[PDB]
């Protein structure tokens, strides 16, 4: 596309300095462009893809959420009648959300995923599949409602099968993973419950394997355990 | 909102 | 162009909705097509405009200064060779951020402040004149530098002379140009006496004036003030 | 940097 001029190290270059400039539309479009080269990424590369499409999507999504809630105190009793134009923004918002998840999920199909054979590889791009189909679902009310649902459910529960299979229960993706998925389970699956059981047994089972890291992998791990106790609280 | 990573 | 088929009351209310929603490049491309409209804009809808372009170009802005500075530190002795690409992005958000100030300019000059009678509209579009000459003196090297700083100095000016002539001190736009101006002396021109004074002398006139004002314009003009004193203290 | 409104 519009960076196939460009040299595959240089795009990653821009990537990182569109990250340090908050410039997260760059940085998107940038690593897109280093997708499309051909070959797999790298740990460092991975993150950078996650973290650009994250940004754009999570205030898209912010956004979202602003106009959803305007729209929906219009049309309570004794509103006044305003016109098309709330919906028609709200649709607009929406509309360019949807186009961000399906070209991430367009990047992964073509061909990350397929190519993606270590343990974590696969797993961060399985992780992302469902994070993305997530997004779809909380604005989905149509007839495709159930399928995008089915879809997300799908790809977290490979990665998942894949974690607990080649992955130590501390593993920072792994407990990334699981507490996505518990969220999964408890915005868009309506099963407060097995949510709150992900949640637990996977702060757990960290717990429990915690000795036999290094400082700085302790570190790492412990912080995300945090966030699975976050939400167990709000839950419980 | 919940967090998620 | 794109807005030409929405009608401007429509353009104005999903000027408001992008607002709420932080979505300021939304905002401007809103406000540009009903500036387009041609008809003038009303207090409440200037304020919109200069709202949602000060946002866009606010953030080109801090990402431009941020790889200004990396680009600096590229060119120190002992910095390894990165080749060209922290020039090619600097410059790319630059080339960006020029646009948008020749969008905005081009929207005052086509035909925002020739319509433009009443001293409260005619001095808010030559502030925001001189603003976006100024935020295009800031990244300038070359041989029309001079050129856009004297510019940017003329649009202040006639705003100044309109406004001693036409506001009391204590209007807000008359400080907040004052504020604007003195900045442009001390960052731009290279004349930091003259900001200093223009600072000072401007918030010693207010002070004088504020025993005439409502209990609600007090509060806005102090507001100002402090700024004014904030910028003293600074340059002190 | 110093304020501007
Ligand atoms: C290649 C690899 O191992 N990548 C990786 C990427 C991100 C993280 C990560 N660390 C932390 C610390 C605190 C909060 C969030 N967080 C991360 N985000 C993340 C996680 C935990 C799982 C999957 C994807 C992401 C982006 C890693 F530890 C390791
Ligand atoms: C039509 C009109 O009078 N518009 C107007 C717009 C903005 C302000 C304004 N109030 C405050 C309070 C605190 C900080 C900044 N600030 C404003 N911004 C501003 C000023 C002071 C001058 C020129 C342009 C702007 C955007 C007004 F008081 C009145
Ligand atoms: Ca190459
Ligand atoms: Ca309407
Ligand atoms: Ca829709
Ligand atoms: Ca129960
Ligand atoms: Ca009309
Ligand atoms: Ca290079
Ligand atoms: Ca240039
Ligand atoms: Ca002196
Ligand atoms: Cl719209
Ligand atoms: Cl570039």
């Amino acid at each position: 596309g519009a960076m196939g001029s460009m040299e595959r190290a240089s795009l990653i270059q821009k990537a990182k300095l569109a990250e340090q400039a908050e410039r997260y539309e760059d940085m998107a479009a940038f690593m897109k462009g280093a997708v499309e080269k051909g070959e797999e990424l790298s740990c460092e590369e991975r993150n950078l893809l996650s973290v650009a499409y994250k940004n754009v999507v999570g205030g898209q999504r912010a956004a979202w959420r602003v106009l959803s809630s305007i729209e929906q105190k219009s049309n309570e009793e004794g509103s006044e009648e305003k016109g098309p134009e709330v919906r028609e923004y709200r649709e607009k918002v929406e509309t360019e959300l949807q186009g961000v998840c399906d070209t991430v999920l367009g990047l992964l199909d073509s061909h990350l995923i397929k190519e993606a054979g270590d343990a974590e590889s696969r797993v961060f791009y399985l992780k992302m599949k469902g994070d993305y189909y997530r997004y779809l679902a909380e604005v989905a009310t149509g007839d495709d409602k159930k399928r995008i649902i089915d879809s997300a459910r799908s790809a977290y529960q490979e990665a998942m099968d894949i974690s607990k299979k080649e992955m130590p229960p501390t593993n920072p993706i792994r407990l990334g993973l699981a507490l996505n998925f518990s969220v999964f389970h408890y915005e868009i699956a309506n099963s407060p419950e097995e949510a709150i059981s992900l949640a637990k047994t996977t702060f757990d089972e960290a717990m429990a394997d915690l000795h036999t890291l290094s400082e700085d992998s302790y570190k790492d791990s412990t912080l995300i355990m945090q966030l699975l106790r976050d939400n167990l609280t709000l839950w419980t | 909102f919940p967090a998620t990573v």
